[PDB]
RNA sequence: CCCGCAGAAGAAGCACCGGCUAACUCCGUGCCAGCAGCCGCGGUAAUACGGAGGGUGCAAGCGUUAAUCGGAAUUACUGGGCGUAAAGCGCACGCAGGCGGUUUGUUAAGUCAGAUGUGAAAUCCCCGGGCUCAACCUGGGAACUGCAUCUGAUACUGGCAAG
RNA sequence: UAGCUAGUAGGUGGGGUAACGGCUCACCUAGGCGACGAUCCCUAGCUGGUCUGAGAGGAUGACCAGCCACACUGGAACUGA
């Protein structure tokens, strides 16, 4: 049920006084399956050490996205830094169809059908995040009966 | 093609003959023009070296006025008219049409 | 950036110039092919590269690439020329086609065929 | 009565001759802005009635000169 | 337009049993599947998002024996289809009369099953068929001619067919040897370990 | 200016949704009153009111649930400089059809959901969300 | 010459032909009033086939327009009640 | 189209495998000879050249080139910017143009509803049919986002009148 | 390319065309078109559609069908519905 993977790595550097020294970073992006969205950066010296600290921030800052059946609820356009990031509900239509970087976020959340097309900057740091943003602004229209009705 | 060119084994000729004549030749019947260049090789010389370029089935052509155009030619036929579009070509560029019923006064006045 | 403004003079396009002055919405031409030079590569690299200045059909004079290893190419023999794009040599925008017209093959090749005009060896 | 348009007189004396200035709001196909559109049409009149500072109804009709495939019937007042 | 060459490098490439080898035997035993996929195979697994997702339009193709101009228009029929694209992919597939006639235990593999289709030995409702892409509707019976009948290729297929899954969406039959497709098959009647999502993907981009 | 102020009020509910304002003022006019009936009708404001004789101030009381404000986003789609207008079926409905758009047609003014079962539409004011 | 006539917008071995009111001026495939109905001289034994619509024909008919050997024979082998 | 005869007999190639991008080692060459779409490889361990073995893609086709769109939210109406990245006129007064507070009455142009005519057929799309399947062909339907006229609705915008 | 037009814009009368008309004449009047791009220059048959695109659009106008123009170049008439 844990249902976990990685995005991409990237090496950077820091060059001290002695010299150049090489760091790693490891997105990755963690869900349950139905709801429960959640993700982790972290950085380390190794590639395995990067993508273990990346999975372990994974599991804490976990919140909900509410979903009809397999999609979502409606159309939610959500931004973040540089990113710009729009997409549409489609119901059992085709499915899970979208590039790296976006790709981990909505199979992991549950979704098997809607569309994204990620406009403005594509940078896979900065596009993660426009959704977990983009997906906790979207309300649901079951627990929006607070407002809705009376 | 690759034997003549590396027959001479060296990168130039040896000596100064270096400097030849080209010329441009369609007839208008198959028979003569391998007949014919055949007694065309024989006026050859050590000194001044003769060479036929894209011998021709028949009339003038665009690519054969290109073909003289390119290296400094004259532009010879047992027996052709020239076509519309090839007089455009020729008047323009400088160059020289001659057509020869004979190939006597041919040969005569290449050499 | 206001929708008024964008109706007196609405957006405009770039035409968006070809690479290859040749144009006549030709695939391949052929030309005269007048000298064979032999020039060095840019700034990064270091070779001699076989390179000629090819007199095409239509009029206008433009050097051409030679693919492979070695050529019976020069002087006469007019050549077909592919087309295409590779920076090395400053100024080439074209390349030439192998085993079209009058122009040889590579010899001796095995592995790509198709490009520089091979034939399927008797096996 | 046959269709008609709402077009204002423009032009007060081409002897024996009136042109009639069309006002009209149309929706833009690409941007669907609306802009006023302005059809200047030529008219033939009788008995050198009222001219310019009026807005006169107008009518299809055989062309008695070049263009000129319109007639007139009924004006509003008088002054501009 | 067929494959040809050797069909356990095809099961061996993905990595999962396609039932090309079967006829006969079954369950491997001798095999060296996956392991050494090519010279260097026994390199890691490790491969690319973009390479699974093709990797799994070759496993649905190896299996059924399609070439991708043929399989391009399985996937534009598909998807102006109603439904599910994915769901109406194997659905199509399912319904080729090569395939049909394999699912019964006519022929013992896929490829001898659109072996045997070819001979014109196969008649859909008293018709001869020589097309293995032969699209099988509901109601549709389809059976073996009088002509070369009871002969130990399609004999020895119906079997060892007993021994299979035996299809409900299907009757084997094989008292007169003829068969009969009842309905389209479901869901959960095939797919299961290959994903229709994964190969639905490739034709978006 | 004072030239739009439809599009006003709408950023008057969004200032005020942002701020955790409960009573916001503001001129009146007929257009103006029947677009903050249509916000009760459907419920996402608290209640409208006026007050006045010669110069009558619309009140708007905001409702409120959660910390969060109850209008998600309300924005003016149909502008002086440029107009929109929908047949029948072409009027546009917002997030799946969760909230309502504001619409005026020809009997008075409705929603995206009410113009679609009276079978007529008209000029669309604002998405409410 | 306002004309009822038979237009092949079949295939090549296969033909259907299109029964059509045209000026007998224009073409085959070319120029025509408007269609009547559609005869495939292949078909098989079965409950379609041929289709045709005496009262649009009769009406041109009655407007001074011709009849062609074919389309005449297609009216007298459906008949009209048969 | 159908039936018979003989026998695996008569019938698979092309690109590519450094990353992008599915698919790797050895040998030879050693900034040489060459590759290349982009960033780049080769100056003596080249998965980037050439050959070989292996592999992948695709198939009577396979590549290259040329051509147009897509990607390109990079002319952005839908659907972008303008402090410091390409970009606010040096500033102002202003005609045409664009747009305009609030109330009532009116007009019904814009707008919205319904009807009628037309928007050829084919094509595209949907549900069927006939060529052994398919391409192809075809019945009907939908659609043709349109324009005009006529009869209505009057919130909004415009015209007009009094405020 | 910002000014462009003397049969040019309109009328009356006569002639003319199968038919309305500066269509073509005589006379009279000084207008006509144009920033909503006239005129000039460059390029091009147009449309149903084709191709691409989620759509909006973009590019395109082979074959199929509709309309138009042209028939070695230039100009004119006859016959005939």
């Amino acid at each position: 049920e844990l249902q976990e993977k990685l995005i991409a790595v990237n090496r950077v550097s820091k060059t001290v006084k002695g010299g150049r020294i090489f760091s790693f970073t490891a997105l990755t992006v963690v869900g349950d399956g139905n709801g429960r969205v959640g993700f982790g950066y972290g950085k380390a010296r190794e590639v395995p050490a990067a993508i273990q600290k990346a999975m372990e921030k994974a599991r804490r800052n976990m919140i909900n996205v509410a979903l009809n059946n397999g999609t979502l609820q409606h159309p939610v356009k959500g931004v973040h830094t540089g990113s710009r990031v729009f997409m549409q509900p489609a119901s059992e239509g085709t499915g899970i169809i979208a590039g790296g970087a976006m790709r981990a976020v909505l199979e992991v959340a549950g979704v098997h059908n809607v569309l994204a097309k990620a406009y403005g900057s594509t940078n896979p740091i900065n596009v993660v995040r426009a959704t977990i943003d983009g997906l906790e602004n979207m309300n649901s229209p079951e627990m929006v009966a607070a407002k809705r009705g009376k | 093609q690759q034997k003549s060119k590396l027959e001479n084994m060296f990168a130039n000729m040896t000596e100064g003959e270096v400097h030849e004549v080209n010329i441009v030749l369609k007839a208008d019947v198959q028979g003569s023009v391998e007949a014919i260049s055949d007694s065309l090789l024989k006026l050859s010389t050590d000194e001044v070296k003769v060479k036929i370029i894209g011998s021709g089935v028949g009339g003038i052509t665009e690519t054969d006025a290109t073909l003289a155009a390119a290296s400094n030619a004259i532009l010879v036929g047992f027996n052709v008219r020239a076509d519309a579009s090839a007089r455009k070509v020729i008047e323009a560029e400088s160059l020289d049409l001659r057509y020869y019923s004979v190939i006597y006064n041919l040969i005569d006045e290449v050499k | 950036a206001t929708v008024n403004q964008l109706v007196r003079k609405p957006r405009a396009r770039k035409v968006a110039k070809s690479n290859v002055p040749a144009l006549e919405a030709c695939p391949q031409k052929r030309g005269v092919c007048t000298r064979v030079y032999t020039t060095t590569p840019k700034k990064p690299n270091s070779a001699l590269r076989k390179v000629c200045r090819v007199r095409l059909t239509n009029g206008f004079e433009v050097t051409s690439y030679i693919g492979g290893e070695g050529h019976n190419l020069q002087e006469h023999s007019v050549i077909l020329i592919r087309g295409g794009r590779v920076k090395d040599l400053p100024g080439v925008r074209y390349h030439t086609v192998r085993g079209a017209l009058d122009c040889s093959g590579v010899k001796d090749r095995k592995q790509a065929r198709s490009k520089y005009g091979v034939k399927r060896p008797k096996a | 009565k046959i269709r008609t348009l709402q077009g204002r007189v423009v032009s007060d004396k081409m002897e024996k001759s009136i042109v009639v200035a069309i006002e009209r709001f149309v929706k833009h196909p690409i941007y669907g802005k609306f802009i006023k559109r302005t059809t200047k049409l030529h008219v033939h009149d009788e008995n050198n009635e009222c001219g310019i500072g009026d807005v006169v109804e107008i009518r299809e009709c055989r062309p008695l000169s070049k263009t000129k495939s319109w007639t007139l019937v009924r004006v509003v007042e008088k002054a501009v | 337009a067929r494959y040809l060459g050797p069909k356990l490098k095809l099961s061996r490439r993905e990595g999962t049993d396609l039932f090309l080898k079967s006829g006969v035997r079954a369950i491997d035993t001798k095999c060296k599947i996956e392991q050494a996929p090519g010279q260097h195979g026994a390199r890691k697994p490790r491969l690319s998002d973009y390479g699974v997702q093709l990797r799994e339009k070759q496993k649905v193709r190896r299996i059924y024996g399609v070439l991708e101009r043929q399989f391009r228009n399985y996937y534009k029929e598909a998807a102006r289809l109603k439904g599910n694209t994915g769901e109406n992919l194997l659905a199509l597939l399912e319904g080729r009369l090569d395939n049909v006639v394999y699912r019964m235990g006519f022929g013992a593999t896929r490829a001898e099953a659109r072996q045997l289709v070819s001979h014109k030995a196969i008649m859909v409702n008293g018709r001869v068929v020589n097309i293995a892409s032969y699209q099988v509707s509901p109601n549709d019976v389809v059976s073996i001619r009088e002509k070369a009948k009871k002969q130990s290729r399609v004999k020895a297929a119906l079997e060892l067919a007993e021994q299979r899954e035996k299809p409900t969406w299907l009757e084997v039959d094989a008292g007169k040897m003829e068969g009969t497709f009842k309905r389209k098959p479901e869901r959960s009647d095939l797919s299961a370990d290959i994903n229709e999502h994964l190969i639905v993907e490739l034709y978006s981009k | 200016s004072m030239q739009d102020p439809i599009a006003d009020m709408l950023t008057r509910i969004r200032n005020g949704q942002a701020a955790n304002k409960a009573a916001v003022t503001m001129p009146s006019s007929k257009l103006k009153v029947a677009i903050a009936n249509v916000l009760k009708e459907e419920g996402f404001i608290e209640d409208f009111k006026v007050e006045g004789d010669t110069k009558p101030e619309l009140e708007l009381t905001l409702k409120y649930f959660q910390g969060k404000a109850v209008v998600e986003s309300i924005q003016r789609v149909s502008r002086p400089g440029l107009r929109i207008y929908k047949r029948k079926d072409e009027l546009p409905k917002v997030m799946a059809g969760l909230g309502i758009a504001v619409v005026s047609t020809s009997k008075g003014v409705m929603t995206d959901r009410a113009a679609r079962q009276a079978g007529l539409g008209g000029e669309i004011i604002c998405y409410v969300a | 010459m306002v004309t009822i006539r038979l237009a092949r917008h079949g295939a090549k071995k296969r033909p259907f032909y299109q029964v059509v009111v045209a000026d007998s001026r224009n073409a085959r495939n070319g120029r025509f009033i408007e269609r009547v109905g559609f005869f495939n001289p292949i078909a098989s034994e079965k409950e379609e086939g041929t289709r045709l619509d005496l009262d649009r024909i009769a009406h041109w008919v009655g407007q001074g327009a011709t009849i062609s050997d074919r389309v005449a024979a297609l009216i007298k082998e459906v008949n009209k009640a048969a």
